[PDB]
């Protein structure tokens, strides 16, 4: 195939995405959840890891690592320590709200995913770390977990398969950095959410010091369907190495901001028009799009004309798919102010552990605030580029990179706007 | 078959202790926890 | 501020203890973690103290340290790292307005100013009656429903200056307004009609591969 | 048999498995710059001053925490490594106060000296600086926490060596502060050692305050008599007057610590 999109409802995974059908166990089973889970578990971890491998699934949390290979790090003999699956429901990336819909409207997909994914890793339990602001969603998930326990689908002898598995829910307390895998582990352990250096990797030393795999909610929630329908069925969607369906969030200056499931490698233009009702004021009114949440560099309208929404396509456009949270800005937007507010966000979210982000991001925030008013000289633009490069790749965790990249996208594509603002300020003063 | 009403309305009646009450309810379903061997890293 | 100074209202002798029922809830919290790692319960238990007490005096932090046998400083570290912990009293309704870019692009400013005018306070302040506290927050994870606010545990979405002033009017009257979007849709589906998931979902066994 | 071969700027060296990149550089007499790393404390990896290029690897690694792999070539003087050091030093100094004339660390300051050897020679920071309020932790250790670079050495020493968990970090991001949160005195028989391990003038000796500069002191290597341990010390004198007492490293006796009575 060479064209992508127009996913049919028969091939959509999250069929209760909009919560118009019963989200509890009875509705979930009627939609195909918890069907033949016992057979899947009895197939074995290597079979399950094979299907996730053949499916081409990649991490939906933002980094996009191949899921089958990543999960196989746990497929090793035990050494006396328990093994854990940690499901990342921190959902903190600005623009991203897909995981919220899964937890509250399709909770049993996530619960079954924990069991199937946990079985592949040989984990004894799953901890679902959900951000503390998602109180009503956590309670929904807690109700679904109780139904699964009462029905015998999880817990002792889960699904009558002779495999024990617990699913715990632990809430955050307000921290974007606790979405980072190792910071999430540190938070579960009762410490400040500060990322760990690697090595060790979590598959060797993770939560409570034990072998751990951290997986995104969407990554986990689709695994049971991949096992039932096959990895080949999943890989028949999207371009090579960009397999499967993807949940998108389209927000900002669109007519009907929404969440939707669509094929990977759908054209960005087609996604915005078919599902979000087009750019506010027409496509000609488009200024820039942030395609994968605040951490991904923006792209100008010219690039958005033909780009495809998948990992490889957006990398060649000098950005990334990220969480696939599309933030649309029309030509009435103050683009410098829009980006400056994201840097302010990263300033408020940096854990402060390591020097380049603790000091660099606060420094970038001060410079951007002046760039908004034009109270700077053009020589500071190349200075700000260099500062962002001193943060990128020098910090413990990827938040520092996530703050550097949006600044780089602004300078790459809107340098004339920044310079024009400094010229206007100078004549006014 | 209806597709025109919202079927996620239970959370309009959740309260301060809803989440922890459910956690207390689930306590009898869990497998026994593993042990590091000591009461804490400071023991 | 991230340093503490004792006052008559907030000092180690300020009364705090968990109610008998909250001690039962604490036991279930601590049983969720491997033995020898009780410190993992610090966040849920600290949040439990806030839910009972409304905020976290230094004496509440000290009690959590005692129950879990963790040094009090390690609890202070948690209380000051996570922004959902209130180390000063807050009003009965903690209004939290998202002002990050996706919500800002859809006019969260009009929501912020509407609240300030109606309550006659500035961001960060509490009303003289101590009913409302207003602050700005970062992305609350409901970006497609912008602009939006969180009041205590509830989200209010697709807001306009009229809608939020109606929510505040209901709160002042002892009524508890229903959460969710106020614009016409139910959650995150596009307004003007579903563009997907229109047909009834398939049932058990659909598309299942052979061998299972 | 156990040893593996790695290279430091092309020079072969044999190291036990688990040896860090920084330790492998010691073996050939190269001292990687550091702030947070102390060989008697647990590894932290937060200052990032020890970033070093590994040949053929696109990303610099934290030498103090990264275990060295077989066949790695550690480029301790490459352009990538030098630019990494300059960038980190630039961030460390962005909010640091212009205190050297009034700061007791001046003249024996690891921030000053590694800035001289590995940092740039000028500033491009055009904003205003952070200013942080001071903490009283007793009559022995003066705090000027605007000088603190958040290396967490004092926190790790207190928890691990002194066995006192009173020091920590409060807040987040650029506002992260080291202290006790509450008003508490750090009175331990080993407390004065945090003065030595603090790389900057954030923690300084109260009795010693303002009396001398390091270059003008004569160092007499002696022994402590305040107990029967026999701690090795250095007696700093100037113009015939004892100015202060410092630990002298002896692995088999006091390592590099002394008690507050000795100090
Ligand atoms: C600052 C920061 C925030 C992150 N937030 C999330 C998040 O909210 N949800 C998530 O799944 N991954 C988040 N991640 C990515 C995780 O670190 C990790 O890559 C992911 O949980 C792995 O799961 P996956 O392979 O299924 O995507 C974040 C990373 C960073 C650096
Ligand atoms: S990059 Fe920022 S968030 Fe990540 S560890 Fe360093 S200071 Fe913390
Ligand atoms: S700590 Fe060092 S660099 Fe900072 S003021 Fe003192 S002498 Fe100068
Ligand atoms: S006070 Fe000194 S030792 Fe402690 S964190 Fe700050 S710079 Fe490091
Ligand atoms: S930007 Fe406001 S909820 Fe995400
Ligand atoms: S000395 Fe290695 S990061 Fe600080
Ligand atoms: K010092």
């Amino acid at each position: 195939k060479t064209s992508f999109g127009s996913l049919k409802d028969e091939d959509r995974i999250f069929t209760n995405l909009y919560g118009r059908h019963d989200w509890r166990l009875k509705g979930a089973q009627s939609r195909g959840d918890w069907y033949k889970t016992k057979e899947i578990l009895l197939k074995g971890p290597d079979w399950i890891l094979g299907e996730v491998k053949t499916s081409g699934l990649r991490g939906r949390g933002g980094a996009g690592f191949p899921t089958g290979l990543k999960w196989s790090f746990m497929n090793k003999p035990s050494d006396g320590r328990p093994k854990y699956l940690v499901v990342n429901a921190d959902e903190g990336e600005p623009g991203t709200c897909k995981d919220r819909e899964i937890i509250r409207h399709d909770p049993h997909k996530l619960v079954e995913g924990c069991l199937v994914g946990g079985r592949a890793m040989g984990a004894r339990a799953a901890y679902i770390y959900i951000r503390g602001e998602f109180y009503n969603e956590a309670s929904n998930l807690q109700v679904a977990i109780r139904e699964a326990y009462e029905a015998g689908l999880i817990g002792k002898n889960a699904c009558g398969s002779g495999y024990d598995f617990d699913v715990f829910v632990v809430r955050g307390a307000g921290a974007y950095i606790c979405g980072e895998e190792t910071a999430l582990i540190e938070s579960i352990e009762g410490k400040q959410g500060k990322p760990r250096l690697k090595p060790p990797f979590p598959a060797d030393v993770g939560v409570f010091g034990c072998p751990t795999t951290v997986a995104n909610v969407e990554t986990v929630a689709v695994s049971p369907t991949i096992c039932r329908r096959g990895g080949a069925w999943f890989a028949s969607f999207g371009r090579e190495r960009n397999s499967g369906t993807k949940l998108f969030n389209i927000s900002g200056h669109v007519n009907n901001p929404c969440t939707v499931e669509e094929e990977m490698s759908v054209p960005l233009k087609e996604l915005i028009e078919k599902h979000a009702g087009g750019v506010t004021g027409g496509w000609d009114n488009l200024l820039a799009v942030i395609p994968g949440g605040s951490s991904t560099p923006l792209i100008p309208k010219s690039v958005c004309e033909t780009v495809l929404m998948d990992f490889d396509a957006l990398i060649q456009a000098q950005t990334g798919l990220g969480t696939a949270a599309v933030i649309v800005m029309d030509r009435s937007t103050d683009i410098v102010k829009a980006i400056a507010r994201l840097i302010e966000f990263y300033k408020h979210e940096s854990c402060g552990q390591c020097t380049p982000c603790r000091e660099g991001v606060d420094w970038m925030n001060k410079v951007m605030a002046r760039f908004v008013r034009g109270d700077a000289r053009p020589a500071e633009i190349d200075s700000l580029w260099e500062i962002s490069k001193q943060i990128e790749g020098h910090t413990i965790c990827a938040l520092g990179d996530g703050a550097a990249w949006p600044v780089q996208g602004l300078i790459r594509h809107f340098r004339p706007e920044l310079e024009e603002r400094m010229q206007q300020f100078a004549q006014q003063h | 078959f209806d597709n025109t009403t919202y079927k996620n309305l239970q959370h309009h009646d959740y309260s301060t202790y809803t989440f922890l009450d459910l956690n207390l309810d689930l306590s009898k379903f869990r497998m026994p926890q593993p042990s590091s061997g000591r009461e804490s890293p400071r023991h | 501020l991230f340093v503490h100074r004792d006052t008559p209202e907030n000092n180690p002798e300020t009364p705090f203890d968990f109610t008998p029922e909250n001690y039962k809830r604490i036991e279930a919290i601590v049983k969720n973690y491997p033995e020898g790692h009780k410190a993992a319960a610090v966040l849920p238990v600290l949040d439990l103290a806030q839910r009972q007490n409304g905020w976290l005096p230094i004496s509440a932090m000290n009690k959590v340290a005692e129950i879990l046998q963790v040094p009090p400083m390690r609890v202070y570290e948690v209380a000051t790292f996570y922004t959902m912990y209130n180390r000063k009293p807050v009003g009965k309704y903690h209004i939290q307005v998202c002002t990050t870019t996706p919500c800002m692009l859809r006019n969260s400013d009009s929501i912020l100013e509407a609240i300030q005018k109606k309550l006659g306070i500035k961001v960060g302040e509490t009303t003289p009656d101590k009913l409302f506290t207003l602050i700005e927050v970062e992305c609350l994870g409901a970006c497609v429903n912008a602009p939006m606010v969180q009041i205590n545990d509830n989200y209010y979405e697709d807001l306009t200056p009229k809608d939020i002033e109606e929510i505040i009017d209901e709160l002042k009257a002892g009524k508890i307004p229903k959460p969710g979007p106020r614009s016409g849709r139910f959650s995150c589906e596009p307004a003007g009609g579903l563009t997907s998931l229109t047909e009834p979902p398939k049932g058990p066994g659909f598309g299942v591969q052979a061998g299972l | 048999s156990n040893l593996i071969e790695v290279f430091v700027d092309g020079q072969s060296v044999m190291v036990e498995p688990g040896t860090t990149v920084l330790q492998a550089c010691e073996k050939v007499g190269m001292q990687i710059p550091r702030f947070c790393y102390h060989e008697r404390l647990s590894v932290a990896g937060n200052c990032r001053m020890c970033l070093v290029e590994i040949e053929k690897a696109p990303k610099v690694v934290a030498a103090c925490a990264m275990p060295v792999m077989k066949g790695w070539n550690i480029l301790t003087n490459s352009e990538k490594t030098k630019k990494a050091r300059e960038g980190v030093m630039e961030f460390l100094l962005a909010n640091h106060p212009l205190d050297c004339p009034i700061c007791d660390q001046g003249g024996e300051c690891d921030l000053q000296d590694q800035s001289m050897m590995f940092g740039s020679d000028r500033s491009r920071f055009l904003e205003g600086k952070r200013a942080v309020e001071d903490k009283n932790i007793g009559p022995l250790v003066k705090t000027i926490m605007t000088r603190c670079i958040q290396c967490t050495r004092c926190i790790r020493f207190a928890s691990e060596i002194a066995g006192v968990d009173d020091l920590g970090t409060t807040g987040r991001g650029n506002d992260m502060q080291v202290g006790t949160y509450i008003e508490k005195m750090f009175m331990s028989e080993l407390s004065g050692n945090i003065i030595d391990i603090c790389p900057v003038g954030a923690l300084t000796s109260k009795p010693y305050a303002f009396t001398a500069r390091p270059w003008e002191t004569r160092k007499t290597e002696s022994i402590d008599v305040m107990d029967a341990v026999g701690s090795n010390i250095v007696v700093s004198t100037r113009t015939g007057e004892v100015m202060r007492i410092l630990p002298r490293m002896h692995e088999d006796i006091n390592e590099e610590w002394i008690s507050d009575k000795t100090r």
